[PDB]
């Protein structure tokens, strides 16, 4: 009964979106993480 | 210098 937090940096691309790359197994996603927490 | 960003999927 535990949820995880990754590596959720700031990578915001050309597009001024706030882009976020994972460090997970190595992870890429464009909006909030599912598990920004 | 600075790290260029992936583009995300």
């Amino acid at each position: 009964g535990a949820t995880a937090v990754s590596e959720w940096t700031e990578y915001k691309t050309a597009d001024g979106k706030t882009y976020y790359y994972n460090n997970r197994t190595l992870e890429s996603t464009w909006e909030k993480p599912q598990e920004l927490k | 210098g600075p790290p260029l960003i992936p583009p995300p999927p």
